[PDB]
């Protein structure tokens, strides 16, 4: 639930910057706790980033969860309304 | 364009520097020319390298004899009148990784060369980077010989300083501008990777490359003295020219080591490693950098029980570096 809220909080400034600033760049999800982190390298929690259209890091050179610029900030609204 | 930035896209575009740099690591040319060099096969020697360390951690010598005679067979050595070399530990398998790393640039910078314009300028814009002269008057490159005349065999003089921007970078590396522990910190390599730096950034290394290879596993490397990566551009007196890079690493939660440690993956809540070392930069003498801390004090004891000599900075995201400044310094023996 704290990885929730945080998961929430990141599309919702997600949502803001991309509608702030016209342009929209991929956003890494940066964990800056042990316990985010940990719901990052979940199964259960990843099948949840991938519904919400949060893609895994590049094979070899990324290790951390990015949320692709294609998503609007009415997807990325929804998606953090969704759960 | 300048002068100095002209001579700097010569240097790293050097086809016959690049075919030295093969020979140096005992390649054969005439079996293999530089021509030739691909990006599968030194995917699949990668692999080689894999498996030959998964042989080394369970292996017989003839299983061995042939991992040797596979990854000889891809990438043609020389070894004159020698019995060629058994890939049999962790000692080769880092050697073969080192220069695989440094033929995948090579290979980079080839496939970039392939009467519009001069071709300097043509070879230039491939790199996809905006080059600028530092003024050698300006506060920033006053900043940048203090780091440098610091935290320095030879002696190093500063020949030329470029502002380097990489084409999207900043767009990438600014979410991490939120991250805290940000440090301008050193990379070093030699001159035939850096068309492929510039170009593609720095990179880490392949799934497929050994992570025994790697003192701290596959991540980005940087020191914090300028003598540490100097090591790294493999400068002789024969030649004593080598380009060293300036980057800002957003490094957040440091996991400090003190001895060489294979990582797969840092531990939950870290960003970064930290390789604690014998020598550091006066810590009283750091000066930030709007939130971007430039460790240039002269080396003092830093009181740590450690194998290393200096500090390492190593990440394992290449989102989490940018790319400011690139020194051309001379190596005076």
């Amino acid at each position: 639930s704290i990885p929730l809220l945080w998961l929430q909080n990141c599309l919702i400034r997600a949502a803001d910057d991309r509608e702030e600033d016209g342009c929209s760049q991929a956003v890494p999800l940066v964990p800056l706790t042990e316990e985010n982190e940990e719901a990052m390298e979940n199964e259960q929690f990843q099948q949840l980033l991938r519904k919400l259209g949060v893609r895994p890091p590049a094979s070899g050179q990324e290790t951390f969860w990015r949320i692709p610029a294609k998503l609007s900030p009415t997807q990325l609204r929804r998606a953090a309304a969704s759960l | 364009l300048p002068k100095p930035v002209q001579d700097l896209i010569k240097m790293i575009f050097d086809v016959e520097s690049m075919k030295k740099a093969m020979v140096e690591y005992e390649i054969d040319l005439q079996k293999m020319p530089l021509g030739k060099l691909s990006k599968r096969q030194i995917q699949a020697a990668y692999s080689i390298l894999s498996e030959v360390q998964q042989a080394v951690s369970q292996s017989s010598d003839s299983q061995i004899l042939d991992l040797s005679n596979r990854f000889y067979t891809l990438i043609p050595h020389d070894f004159g009148m020698k019995k060629p070399p058994l890939l049999n530990n962790a000692d080769s398998v880092q050697a073969k990784v080192e220069m695989l790393d440094n033929l995948l640039d090579i290979e980079v910078a080839y496939s970039l060369l392939r009467s519009s314009k001069d071709p300097i300028d043509v070879n230039y814009e491939k790199l996809k980077t905006d080059i600028k002269v530092v003024d050698r008057d300006s506060e920033e490159a006053e900043i940048i010989r203090k780091y440098v005349k610091n935290t320095h065999a030879y002696d190093l003089e500063v020949i030329d300083i470029f502002k380097i921007e990489r084409e999207g970078e900043c767009q990438r590396y600014k979410p991490f501008k939120q991250l805290h522990n940000r440090r301008l910190l050193w990379h070093g390599s030699r001159t035939t990777n850096f068309a492929g730096i510039l170009s593609q950034g720095l990179r880490i290394a392949p799934p497929e490359a050994p992570v025994t290879g790697y003192m701290f596993g596959k991540g980005i490397y940087f020191a914090d003295m300028v003598s540490k990566s100097a090591n790294y551009c493999h400068t002789s007196q024969g030649d004593p020219i080598g380009l060293i890079l300036l980057g800002e690493v957003a490094l957040g939660n440091m996991y400090e080591l003190k001895h060489a440690s294979h990582i797969s993956k840092l531990p939950k809540g870290k960003h970064s490693v930290k390789g604690l070392g014998k020598t550091t930069p006066d810590p009283s003498a750091n000066i930030s950098l709007d939130g971007v801390d430039v460790p240039l004090g002269t080396g003092i004891s830093s009181g740590v029980d450690t194998s290393l000599l200096y500090n390492e900075y190593i990440v394992y995201d290449i989102a989490q570096v940018n790319l400011k400044y690139l020194l051309k310094l001379k190596f005076n023996f």
